[PDB]
């Protein structure tokens, strides 16, 4: 899809400035103008400058674009938690179509936090219908880097979870990951212990969260 | 406000054909300087797929031209895509887009909506609840196809403290996703909580109350 070069991501921490650049060919970005545009996660892209360096209403001055040669450049400056998103370039190609890069990822730098941790057992509900999933959260933490170990009776499970990892918080600028471990009914009942550790640059040792079966 | 909104997301099966329109309000679709559809992969950047004038005059991205068609209902003040002999390489979130004036500078965009090519089927999901100074509950969202799903609490009431996962892909072949958040402890015994879910590829709407 994509035809023109970005960075794959960009980080800074706030009040900063960060570059992001788009670099193309002769045909495309050498011969025409060039936008761009940010994209909020889950959302459709909105144009932050047009025409190389013109903003549309509505968008602040901390926005800034140029273009050199068969390069383009955007410029964030007075970065806030709410910048974070994909941001991309667009221009138009030796036919006067469309085209686009393939995204840069700003990220925001702050403190470390450590996760907050919690573990669900699977629901009742979901019991009767024959499967357990048990679900462990860490909340809020800063880096992205965690790692979850799954123990049920203290045998480490290896294969049997998967994980996902939200995008950065617009407000606080960190992280939570929700990893499930799936079970079948039978098996869940073979077993008391589960518990869900977590490991952190923000913890000084693992946390264990734990519950027994049925208790 | 101008808004666009596409059709609502789903399923096709490899080798037939993609249907997409746009309804414009606040706009007469016959005023507009074009109409357009990009799409987005998932995961990745944007491609353009086309665009069509006031003149009625078409221009198709040139990889793609052969198998799509891009129209305007005046009666309906919406526009379409048509993308025939689908196959996974048309899996992505499409949006539609124009430009209201060609003076202007800034185009409309639509929602997007995620079109899955697959030869798997519509499953909608079950909902169950992650039971609870700070508490956390939430939904599970289990065994559903295609993506998305959204999900609201107290009927867009609660966003404070909200996470709503990307889905994973099971090995079943259906996803599962899971949203959370965090509340005061001592409001368990008297705020209700309800996460609201919707499966539009299957009309699946189920609001789910979580209790400690």
């Amino acid at each position: 899809q994509s035809v023109l070069t970005q960075p794959p991501s960009v980080s800074a921490a706030p009040g900063q400035k960060v570059t992001i650049s788009c670099s193309g060919s002769s045909s495309n970005i050498g011969n025409n103008y060039v936008s761009w545009y940010q994209q909020l996660p889950g959302t459709a892209p909105k144009l932050l400058i047009y025409d190389n360096n013109k903003r549309p209403s509505g968008i602040p001055d901390r926005f800034s674009g140029s273009k050199s040669g068969t390069s383009a450049t955007l410029g964030i400056t007075g970065l806030q938690t709410g910048d974070e998103a994909d941001y991309y370039c667009g221009t138009w190609d030796s036919s006067l179509n469309p085209v686009f890069g393939g995204g840069t990822k700003l990220e925001i730098k702050r403190t470390v936090a450590a996760p907050s941790v919690f573990i669900f057992p699977p629901s009742d509900e979901q019991l009767k219908s024959g499967t357990a999933s048990v679900v462990c959260l860490l909340n809020n933490f800063y880096p992205r880097e965690a790692k979850v170990q799954w123990k049920v009776d203290n045998a480490l499970q290896s294969g049997n979870s998967q994980e996902s990892v939200t995008e950065q918080d617009s407000k606080d600028s960190t992280y939570s990951l929700s990893s499930t471990l799936t079970l079948s009914k039978a098996d869940y009942e073979k077993h008391k212990v589960y518990a869900c550790e977590v490991t952190h640059q923000g913890l000084s040792s693992p946390v264990t969260k734990s519950f027994n079966r049925g208790e | 406000q101008v808004q666009l909104q596409e059709s609502g997301p789903g399923l096709v099966k490899p080798s037939e054909t993609l249907s997409l329109t746009c309804a414009v309000s606040g706009y007469s679709i016959s005023s507009g300087y074009y109409w357009g559809w990009i799409r987005q992969p998932p995961g990745k950047g944007l491609e353009w797929i086309g665009s069509i004038y006031h003149s009625g005059s078409t221009y198709y991205n040139p990889s793609l031209k052969s198998r799509v068609t891009i129209s305007v209902d005046t009666s309906k003040n919406q526009f379409s895509l048509k993308l025939s002999s689908v196959t996974a390489a048309d899996t992505a979130v499409y949006y539609c887009a124009g430009l209201t004036q060609s003076s202007h500078n800034d185009a409309n965009w639509g929602q997007g909506t995620l079109t899955t090519v697959s030869s798997a089927s519509t499953k909608g999901p079950s909902v169950f609840p992650l039971a609870p100074g700070t508490a956390a509950l939430g939904c599970l969202v289990k065994d559903y196809f295609p993506e998305p799903v959204t999900v609201s609490w107290n009927s867009g009431a609660l966003t404070s403290g909200v996470h709503t996962f990307p889905a994973v892909l099971q090995s079943s072949g259906l996803y599962s996703l899971s949203s959370v958040v965090t509340v005061p402890s001592s409001s368990l015994g008297t705020q209700t909580y309800i996460c609201n879910v919707n499966h539009k590829p299957s009309n699946t709407k189920v609001d789910k109350k979580v209790e400690p």
